[PDB]
RNA sequence: UAGGAAGAGUAGUACUGCCCGUACCGCAAACCGACACAGGUAGAUGAGGAGAGAAUCCUAAGGUGAGCGAGAGAACUCUCG
RNA sequence: GUAUGAGUAGCGAAAGAAGGGUGAGAAUCCCUUCCACCGAAUAUCUAAGGUUUCCUGAGGAAGGCUCGUCCGCUCAGGGUUAGUCGGGACCUAAGCCGAGGCCGAUAGGCGUAGGCGAUGGACAACAGGUAGAGAUUCCUGUACCAGUGCUAAUUGUUUAAC
RNA sequence: GCUGUACGUAAGCGUUGAUCCAGAGAUUUCCGAAUGGGGGAACCCACUAUCUUUAGUCGGAUAGUAUCCUUACGUGAAUACAUAGCGUGAGGAAGGCAGACCCAGGGAACUGAAACAUCUAAGUACCUGGAGGAAGAGAAAGAAAAAUCGAUUUCCUGAGUAGCGGCGAGCGAAACGGAAAGAGCCCAAACCAAGAAGCUUGCUUCUUGGGGUUGUAGGACACUCUAUACGGAGUUACAAAAGAAAGUUAUAAAUGAAGCGGUCUGGAAAGGCCCGCCAAAGACGGUAACAGCCCGGUAGUUGAAAUGGCUUUCCCUCCAGAGUGGAUCCUGAGUACGGCGGAACACGUGAAAUUCCGUCGGAAUCCGGGAGGACCAUCUCCCAAGGCUAAAUACUCCCUAGUGAC
């Protein structure tokens, strides 16, 4: 269920700035684990993963007039690969 | 709806009474029909990604279905409609 | 708390006085905790003196 | 779907895997801004649904 | 000082769902709040 | 010690190491006080001269110039001399 | 709902000034320089609590007791990286729950084993960089704890290395 | 034609039949009785098995693992057989609601009495437990009286009567009568049979089958006659659990008459004027203004693949019942009653029957026993201390169609 653990990449200026150091920012299932993410990325892209970082984000409050609600709860992994491996592209 | 896209149509009531036209669109969620040359109306359109010149545009608006009557493409005259089964295919019938 | 045989137990009524003042009280049963055979084996159970004066084996 | 029922319980799961790969690539393209056709998402997702469904039906 | 001096732990262990559902008379509170239809039970 | 025991520990290697929190305020305009409220809010650090001293006066590093102003300088009220 | 008082009381302890700049507009925003205030604090950390108030870019309707080109305001995008920090998968205290059990009109009350429960005990990483936003987390170096396999030696076989 | 409210832009699907509607299925994260253990709700940490990945750690799938009750089985202490206990398996429950209706347990006060205590308010409010679609009650140990009636319940009356009551305030029936609705049954016991347990030791005393259930007394037991599926009954009691078919209905729908009539006003005609028409269809709503003839539709007539219900048929299941005798035997025991203390009956201890609770005592059992408002006799009516039972009654979170001098 690699394709279900790894939902999306996180395309932002921070992320792109960080890609040159062979680090990849993925958005992931909130129940995933660091180790699952490791083996899933290794599966899905045939890279070697050295280290995997992960943070959890609360949902931000937004409005559209009379109607408030929190954006979805996010979990952002930052995989990094062994230097002697092939890159994930974006 | 007793009137369908692609039909030829007469207008019963309204300011455009007596006129005729094709059915360019239908809205059964509202029981309205979009008919050529009927209920032409002037939209004051600021320029945007399309209509980037902008302007006052004459275009057709919808009018209700009950104000409208179908025309038999063989006679060319207006006909109230019934339904019959040809073989195993329901169809529309003039009367 | 109730007799295992005829399930008699605390019921409730009034305590009346001279002057017929009504107050509230309970009539408890004379339940004694003694052995009997509930089944082919024994057990130490609340049982009532009424039920005990003849017919049940300790 | 009728075309889908002609498959013997493993080709069906292989197509499921393939559709999962395709869907991941589409979510990736979309997150990157590179996807022109957005309605292929629903189509692939519903194909997956049908395959899991007929698998269970045979089970 | 003043009378509300907050604490999450105290709040939940007094007024929280498990404290309500531990007690016969706290399940009535929840039955009564579901009966009014409140968005929030505790 | 009771026990279990056919595998045991030594060195060097390479690899592996989960979940939650981590922003920001935090003597404060973000906490408790209905307020951008002269109130209250635990602990670690907390320099110099003179000094017993964390007192006091002036100050260092560092923070601030406090969310209405200017200008007349009259009785009365307040705080001061 | 609107008056009256009434353009009245009040505008919430405190030192500002000028020059440049931005801008439709400046006592009020930005910069500079002098000046002044705190300094066992009016500084630096950090709990609890609050929960995005943080950063960036636009904005000035309302909020801000004035003003506003600004904000803890509004929009939109971003931002919180841990084997070693703190809490769990480690321990328990007061207390709480409590199989069975003892009590008791019911409902339930007490309570053993057992288990939860820190404000305590145990437990292995330090110094620098980080020009928008995190740092014992990331990066650079140098390490430590626990385990695993691969090699290379050594040892042990049922009066039994471990 | 469509991708909801919800515009928007983008991208797309649809007569090789979409969107939509109906039926049945599948999927159904985490929490919650929540049940693998914990827990501050929607979070955390696991074990055991099989498989899988890794060079191997690390990691991943899937299944099971709560407590209690009953029931079997196996283990198993002091203690010697054994029981307790422990474990496993097969069932079952747990919790919620409709702030409604009812059954029980427990049970106020304000108030009223122009104070107030008996009394009232009131067995109300409230707590709790049990439920079920109704519940409760119920097939006479009855109601009654010169005459009988024949299970309960609900309604009208009786009646604001009889009566209760600091005889104050106030509480207040029942039966006859008339109606709705209707329905009757099962055990216990003697007695026969088997089995096991005591050897109660030639007797009991427990588990099942038959038998039998009631008041002019009935039954067992003796005989005669029938009866073994001839016929009958049934899951609404009288035993219980299934299955088909047919029809009907509900949950989608289809068809469905007749004016584009002319003219006037008008932004627009459904309105005014003049002509017609349909009607088993002049319900409603909509449409540029008040439409039977514009639209959806209505009356009417049709139709349902699938599922659900109901009514019939079949299957299936299961079924001794009259008579005459009456040697003998049985017919609900720590109850029925009584004393004491309380309560419910309209009935406040009152002359206090009747019913119930607690505690003491404590019957006869068929030449017997109860009731008829203390009680006695006579007469009359009836068989308790065991159980089941639809309908008529009460209520409405809900569904469908509809109504309102709201
Ligand atoms: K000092
Ligand atoms: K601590
Ligand atoms: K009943
Ligand atoms: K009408
Ligand atoms: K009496
Ligand atoms: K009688
Ligand atoms: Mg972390
Ligand atoms: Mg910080
Ligand atoms: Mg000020
Ligand atoms: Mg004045
Ligand atoms: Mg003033
Ligand atoms: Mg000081
Ligand atoms: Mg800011
Ligand atoms: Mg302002
Ligand atoms: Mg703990
Ligand atoms: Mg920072
Ligand atoms: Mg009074
Ligand atoms: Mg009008
Ligand atoms: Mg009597
Ligand atoms: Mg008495
Ligand atoms: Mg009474
Ligand atoms: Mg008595
Ligand atoms: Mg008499």
């Amino acid at each position: 269920d690699a394709r279900d653990i790894i939902k999306r990449p996180v395309v932002t200026e921070e992320s792109t700035s960080i890609l040159d150091d062979k680090k990849y920012t993925f958005e992931v299932d909130t129940r995933a684990t660091k180790t699952q993410v490791k083996y899933a990325v290794e599966e899905i892209f045939d890279v070697k993963v050295a280290k995997v970082n992960v943070m959890n984000y609360k949902g931000k409050l937004k409005r559209m007039g009379r109607y408030a609600g929190y954006t979805n709860k996010r979990r952002k992994a930052i995989v990094t690969v062994t230097a002697d491996s092939k890159e994930i592209q974006f | 709806m007793h009137v369908k896209k692609g039909d030829k149509v007469k207008v019963i009531t309204g300011k455009d009474k007596g006129k005729s036209g094709k059915v360019l669109a239908a809205f059964p969620k509202k029981d309205r029909v979009l008919i050529e040359g009927i209920n032409m109306v002037k939209k004051h359109t600021k320029p945007s990604n399309v209509n980037p010149q902008g302007g006052i545009l004459n275009v057709e608006a919808p009018i209700h279905v009950s104000n409208v009557m179908l025309i038999d493409p063989k006679t060319g005259e207006p006909t109230r409609v019934g339904y019959e089964v040809k073989g195993d295919k329901k169809v529309r019938v003039a009367k | 708390k109730e007799c295992v045989i005829t399930g008699r137990k605390s019921r409730s009524g009034n305590k009346r006085s001279h002057a017929m003042n009504s107050s509230k009280r309970t009539w408890k049963a004379n339940l004694q905790k003694v052995r009997i055979l509930v089944n082919g084996k024994p057990k130490k159970v609340w049982v009532s003196a009424r039920a005990l004066k003849s017919g049940k084996v300790e | 779907a009728n075309d889908i029922r002609d498959l013997s319980t493993t080709e069906i799961q292989d197509q499921e895997k393939a559709l999962k790969e395709e869907l991941f690539n589409l979510r990736f393209q979309l997150a990157t801004g590179q996807l022109e056709n957005t309605a292929r998402i629903r189509e692939v997702r519903k194909a997956i649904a049908r395959m899991k469904t007929i698998v269970r039906e045979r089970e | 000082k003043r009378t509300y001096q907050p604490s999450k732990r105290k709040r939940k262990k007094v007024h929280g769902f498990r404290t309500r559902m531990s007690t016969k008379n706290g399940r009535r509170v929840l039955a009564s709040r579901r009966r009014k239809g409140r968005k929030v039970l505790s």
